């Protein structure tokens, strides 16, 4: 029962298009509860949970008003960032950022992250100590420097172990009937033939929250890592998430393969055949 | 609840 | 530069039979950078009042977004998933596999 709180950053230039957007959405766990969107009509953080709605005026209009600042605040860091790297004013580039906290099964703060990268590639993160930072590059140490100089390190730890930590277990109390509740996976084994000669065994769990989630094959109690094609989970856009693995195995042999599947909902991890 | 708004990069 | 392709997956929210109501979902992740084009296609025309996710991003950077929407299947009509992006010749089309 640990929980974490994330918020996620995006802002793209795009020249001839207008000023860089500015993107942020903030999850609890794997539950979507924020978004803004320097693009919209009118700009403002808004609800995305209902857990979340009950909060007052003076919060959404704080929570907007920082996202403002930063939608300004990112295109000056892309300017920057664009002159660090000799960059021209012609092409596009990305800005991403991630911080949060993490805190176990009573509240107290586990972990927390800081961390930036610049088309894709990690540029800036703030080390476990939560006092010191890890440089990509020449670039980075730029703006580490700046970073340095206006404390930026003591500003995030204050924050990471004080109110990131107090308004998560607040979001975790008032939204406990969902973020509190782990739903099990649904299962079972389909049955592919391909040939006479062999045939695709598919291992599938739906409905489940959270996401995280194991799905192995095995062959006679032995498991068939490289020989499963596990995709990725995904969303079933109602909160809950889907997964299967699958492996083909040579016909009449199907039962010597079994489906492991652990799950935090889940009282006991389970054990699946193929159930002709 | 959002750390507050930084020194730009 | 280096940009990733985006991974795409087509399903419904529930399981299909035909003449119930369920949502059809087309899933892109795995790409970077962030602009996209995705549409929904029925027997090949474009679905339209198609919704999505707001963008967000995985621990490797990569973007990722849910674009669905409300339908019911039946037997004769065809549903898939049309996507381009920078790192696209042209644009790729996934069909939803009923028997995934
Ligand atoms: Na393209």
């Amino acid at each position: 029962g640990s929980h974490s709180m994330r918020y996620f950053y995006t802002a793209m230039s795009r020249p001839g298009r207008g000023e860089p957007r500015f993107i942020a959405v903030g999850y609890v766990d794997d539950t979507q509860f924020v978004r803004f969107d320097s693009d919209a009509a009118s700009p403002r953080m808004a609800p995305r949970a209902p857990w979340i709605e009950q909060e007052g005026p003076e919060y959404w209009d704080r929570e907007t008003q920082i996202s403002k600042t930063n939608t300004q605040t990112y295109r000056e860091s892309l300017r920057n960032l664009r002159g660090y790297y000799n960059q021209s004013e012609a092409g596009s580039h990305t800005l991403q950022r991630m911080y949060g906290c993490d805190v176990g099964p009573d509240g107290r703060l586990l972990r927390g992250h800081d961390q930036s990268a610049y088309d894709g590639k990690d540029y800036i993160a703030l080390n476990e100590d939560l006092s010191s930072w890890t440089a990509a590059d020449t670039a980075a140490q730029i703006t580490q420097r700046k970073w340095e100089a206006a404390r930026e390190a003591e500003q995030w730890r204050a924050y990471l172990e004080g109110l990131c930590v107090e308004w998560l277990r607040r979001y975790l109390e008032n939204g406990k009937e969902t973020l509190q509740r782990a739903d099990p996976p649904k299962t079972h084994v389909t049955h592919h033939p391909i040939s006479d000669h062999e045939a695709t065994l598919r291992c599938w769990a739906l409905g489940f929250y959270p996401a995280e989630i194991t799905l192995t094959w095995q062959r006679d109690g032995e498991d068939q890592t490289q020989d499963t094609e596990l995709v990725e989970t995904r969303p079933a856009g109602d909160r809950t998430f889907q997964k299967w693995a699958a492996v083909v195995v040579p016909s009449g042999e199907e039962q010597r393969y079994t489906c492991h599947v652990q799950h935090e909902g889940l009282p006991k991890p389970l054990t699946l055949r193929w159930e002709p | 609840h959002l750390a507050s708004s930084g020194h730009s990069l | 530069m280096i940009q990733r392709t985006p991974k795409i997956q087509v399903y419904s929210r529930h399981p299909a039979e035909n003449g119930k109501s369920n949502f059809l979902n087309c899933y892109v992740s795995g790409f970077h950078p962030s602009d996209i084009e995705v549409d929904l296609l029925k027997n090949g025309e474009r679905i339209e009042k198609v919704e999505h996710s707001d963008l967000s991003f995985s621990k490797d950077w990569s973007f990722y977004l849910l674009y669905y929407t409300e339908f019911t299947p039946t037997e004769k009509d065809e549903y898939a998933c049309r996507v381009n992006h920078v790192t696209l010749s042209q644009p790729k089309i996934v069909k939803w596999d009923r028997d995934m």
